[PDB]
RNA sequence: CGAGCUGGAGAUACGCUUUGACUCGGGGAUGUCCGAAUGGGGAAACCCACCUCGUAAGAGGUAUCCGCAAGGAUGGGAACUCAGGGAACUGAAACAUCUCAGUACCUGAAGGAGAAGAAAGAGAAUUCGAUUCCGUUAGUAGCGGCGAGCGAACCCGGAUCAGCCCAAUCAAGCCGAAGUGGCUGGAAAGCUACACCUCAGAAGGUGAGAGUCCUGUAGGCGAACGAGAGGUCGUUGUUCGUGAAACGAUGACUGAAUCCGCGCGGACCACCGCGCAAGGCUAAAUACUCCCAGUGACCGAUAGCGCAUAGUACCGUGAGGGAAAGGUGAAAAGAACCCCGGGAGGGGAGUGAAAGAGAACCUGAAACCGUGGACUUACAAGCAGUCAUGGCACCUUAUGCGUGUUAUGGCGUGCCUAUUGAAGCAUGAGCCGGCGACUUAGACCUGACGUGCGAGCUUAAGUUGAAAAACGGAGGCGGAGC
RNA sequence: GUAGGGGAGCGUUCAGUCCGCGGAGAAGCCAUACCGGAAGGAGUGGUGGAGCCGACUGAAGUGCGGAUGCCGGCAUGAGU
């Protein structure tokens, strides 16, 4: 039960965005959004990861082996932040699109 | 016998309760007040009746090492509670003389120290919340006290919203508790005052 | 609101239990039998506390007339002659004077003799 | 300050718990534990066997208005038919009656529903009038 | 109790109880003349203690 | 709504989405079979038919009950309402009247509410003016083996307040203010230094303790379509038990007047009042909680609903009864590889802050079983202790009035309950957890202490504000007794 | 000193204030020779891993050895 639905189960970020790490570890490191999971609040950035070993009863002469793969994340990160660091961007508006909004803090480029 | 912070004068009225600040009556008053607020909500299955159980058991005499009637009794597990809480009230009317003697005795209890009456709230300038911090700093409120504001004028109250500094009490709806709880009482609006 | 018995009983019990030490078997281990051992234990405590004084009385005396007899008198005779002399209100624990220091006790004997005939 | 706020100093004592008390096992040994039947009265013991009837009525009852009250203090505001409610007879429910208790000479004129003998024999000897409904 | 009103449990101004003399009331008479006027006023305050409680609120 | 989606599903594969998927508010369209089940049968979910259109496949109809027919009803619903029927244990310290009590239960009808209603009346002022509801009158009038007990109504204060006709805004959601450095740390939201917002410091999430990091909060906006008569006999009701028993109400016999008339006013009479029966409907204020929301001097895993979902397992032919059951980690990084073993299981390595978290994964008491150690024990009669001394071992509240263990001496009849009396050969109990018993209520009664006013003292229902409390004098208690 | 009456208090849950403490680690559990007239309360040391003392006031489902008491767990009879 419970589970990640504390937010409105909406994502402040998008699938194709560059994003950095607010606090946490690998502080301020950045990367492209890869996996965006809204319900469970999970984000995969190209940036941060682990070395995870595979238990493999059958894989290509199964003989199990180790891989190095990406650790998923919470809402903790900073989402598409232009002026060379992370900051909270609320504001919306229209620029070239009647049907579309955009995002900024002090600036207007995401 | 007290000053106003902006504009006029007055507050030389209001003979204060005698003797000055009797805390027994105070205690009586607040205790009554919390008691008034107290909302009885009782989750208890008291009776062997409340909980769900079929009631005839097994042999009385002759089973041995036994002795029981039913599974719903309080000497059992899962069963009813003997003397658990029920949905009551505990709200009464404290005699009115003391109801009005109290708050007066509180205001009186603010004459060993700081209290304030104000007029001319126009120094607030809409709300902005900032100008309340200003108004405070100029009127001597460090915000290292706890403050209660009693006034009308929604513009003037709504300037104050925060946990640290202040709390707000409209239309002279004052509580002996609320004012005795906070450090500074700003009696502000001089309507109920004087 | 309810108050579960939690950590209250346990504490008390643990205290009782700790009072039980070199107690044999069940006594030292499980509560009830410990506690109820400690009732009779009370009885013997206070009563023997009033008692050990009767006990030591007995012991000291039992030494004193022993030495007296080594010198030719007895407790009856020795304290009779000693106290017959307003000289000795000496009394208490005098046993160790008979035990440790013989010559002294001898002098007290002869004193008890001069206080007789 | 609520935390420096004291007690009543002797309004209440704590309640009564019969749990514990190391040798409390409460009430009476046999007989009269457990029951909701105690019941001090009842026809059994010396109430019946007691011999009365008479009969119940309790008809008209009147406000007792002390003379001492009326005289002495106030103004002799000439009590009459209305102001009297503020004079503390307060009843309604019943008519008003005047009786003689205190003595002071005064001119007084009062509307009540009835009065006693030495009442009218008092009010007039000091001068005055006492009205009665026709 | 609520029966005892018109019968004399009756309460005085000193908070005492009116119970007088029963000696013979109706049946079985034909002794003297002042045992017949033996009907009294009277009371005791031992069982007056719990008596009023029968009559309690309605004085 | 604007990037994800492919149900709890943990899982691989196939794929869908900006030509707006998924999710959310709104309609429609499909909807096997059983069940009021209704073509007929039937051991519910199966078995057999028949009529109509046809191009087979397929569609429609085929129960009964009131009607011109349109059209209505069959059944279901926790509790709430009215109605037909109606107990007993129990109290009376036994028991017939009585009480329990028109209580429980059965049954019938209906709705979101019901019931009840527009005076042949209350009532004693020639006042009031439909019903219901709350306060109060009041334990008062009264009822009663005049026992146990039962117990009104008018007045008055309110919530809400209408009589009218027949027969001669909330709904999906969008918008939304304000922080960086250094520091401890595995991890910052904590500490520190400066800084800002606030009609927004309610709350939750985020590796720990959050105004300014996410979601939100105040505020603002927000739709196509959608919802807002008389008597007699037998009886009984209300306080009404046959009592002087009036009046309503019928079961059986009877059976008048109609406006110079009729019913009432507690036997009855005359005065005197109040009313005009035999025809119907009538929101509102009242009751309840299947259900949704919000809060709590409510619980937090023997509690709390039976259930941290199960009426399941499990018991019973059946009606019916009926369980216990929670926790890796912040994150799966959930342990590749190696060793002993068929395995189970563990030992390394590695991930991790921690594996003193390893999936018999939070803590981890006690009973209970062991392993090692210290001091001890194989002539001693033992409620297991207690005191006194000696030996021996140990020195973190701790070299002393020590701590542990012991040998000897003295003393020493478990606990509880029930009792004239208990070590009792009298009850209870295997041991340890955990659960487990003097309570709550009422405008009650009486007393003690304390407080406010004080010959005065107070409000109840309710109204109004409700982070908060004021108003509300109907009434109650003193004040005169016999 | 038994029923019984009177007086002072200890401890536990919740609530309002007050003061604060905690990842350089909360409660809980473990041991312990110290404190107090008792209920009891601290000192430090070991466990633990997310919370909690102290003070005042108020409210209680508030204190267990018993009830052939209740749920559970684990013993004895026995390697019989
Ligand atoms: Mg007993
Ligand atoms: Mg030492
Ligand atoms: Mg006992
Ligand atoms: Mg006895
Ligand atoms: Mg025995
Ligand atoms: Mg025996
Ligand atoms: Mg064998
Ligand atoms: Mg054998
Ligand atoms: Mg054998």
């Amino acid at each position: 039960p419970s589970a990640g639905s504390h937010h409105n189960d909406k994502l402040h970020f998008k699938k194709g965005d560059t994003v950095i790490v607010l606090s946490g570890k690998h502080k301020g490191q950045t990367g492209k959004v890869l996996l965006a999971l809204p319900r469970d609040q999970k984000v995969v950035v190209e940036g941060v990861n682990v070395i995870t070993k595979n238990v493999k009863p059958s894989m290509t002469n199964p003989q199990g082996g180790q891989e190095q793969r990406e650790l998923a994340l919470h809402a903790s990160k900073v989402a598409l932040v232009d002026p060379e660091t992370g900051k909270a961007t609320r504001v919306r508006k229209q620029i070239v699109d009647g049907k579309k909004v955009r995002v900024a803090v002090a600036s207007g480029k995401t | 016998a007290q000053i106003n912070v902006i504009g006029q004068n007055g507050g030389r009225t209001i003979e204060l309760p005698l003797p000055e600040v009797n805390s027994g009556v105070l205690h009586e008053v607040v205790t009554w007040q919390l008691a008034s607020r107290r909302r009885g909500t009782a989750s208890t299955r008291t009776r062997a009746q409340v909980s769900k159980t079929g009631r005839k058991m097994y042999g009385q005499k002759g089973t041995g090492n036994a002795r029981h009637g039913d599974r719903s009794v309080p000497t059992f597990v899962g069963g009813g509670v003997a003397f658990g809480p029920k949905p009551r009230s505990y709200d009464y009317t404290l005699p009115r003389q003391v109801r009005q003697l109290g708050l007066a005795m509180a205001i009186a209890s603010r004459q060993e120290g700081g209290k304030l009456v104000a007029v001319d709230g126009f120094d607030i300038a809409d709300a902005k919340t900032k100008n309340f911090i200003s108004w405070a700093k100029q009127n001597g409120l460090d915000g290292t006290e706890k403050v209660l504001l009693v006034t009308d004028d929604e513009n003037t109250r709504r300037a104050a919203r925060n946990v640290s500094w202040v709390s707000v009490l409209p239309v002279a709806g004052v509580n002996v508790y609320d004012i005795l709880r906070h450090d500074r009482l700003v009696i502000d609006a001089a309507a109920l005052e004087i | 609101p309810r108050a579960k018995t939690g950590i209250v009983r346990r504490r008390r019990h643990k205290k009782v239990l700790k009072r039980a030490k070199g107690f044999w078997g069940s006594r030292s281990k499980q509560y009830r039998n410990a506690f109820q051992t400690l009732l009779n234990a009370a009885t013997y405590e206070y009563r023997d506390r009033r008692n050990k004084k009767r006990d030591f009385r007995r012991l000291w005396i039992q030494r004193i007339n022993a030495g007296a007899r080594l010198h030719g008198m007895n407790y009856s005779t020795f304290i009779n002659g000693l106290k017959r002399a307003n000289i000795d209100l000496n009394r208490k624990v005098l046993a160790d004077i008979a035990a440790r220091e013989p010559e002294a006790f001898k002098a007290l004997v002869d004193a008890s003799r001069n206080a007789r005939q | 300050g609520s935390r420096k706020d004291r007690k009543r100093v002797g309004r209440g004592p704590g309640g009564t718990d019969k749990t514990a008390g190391r040798g409390h096992k409460g009430q009476k040994s046999r007989s009269g534990a457990g029951k909701g039947a105690f019941f001090e009265g009842g026809r059994s013991r010396l109430i019946a066997r007691l011999p009365k009837r008479g009969f119940n009525n309790v008809g008209t009852t009147y406000e007792v208005v002390k003379l001492s009250q009326l005289q002495d203090l106030e103004d002799t505001t000439f009590d009459r038919d209305t102001l009297e409610a503020y004079r503390l007879v307060r009843r309604k429910n019943r008519p008003v009656k005047l009786l003689a208790s205190g003595e002071i000479s005064r001119a007084v004129t009062v509307h009540v529903d009835a009065a006693s003998a030495a009442a009218i024999k008092a009010v007039e000897a000091a001068g005055g009038r006492v009205v009665l409904p026709e | 109790t609520h029966k005892m009103a018109k019968r004399r449990i009756k309460i005085t101004g000193t908070g005492k109880v009116m119970a007088f003399k029963s000696g013979k009331r109706h049946q079985n008479t034909g002794k003297s003349g002042d045992e017949i006027r033996g009907k009294g006023k009277g009371f005791v305050l031992a069982k007056a203690e719990w008596a009023r409680m029968k009559l309690m609120l309605p004085r």
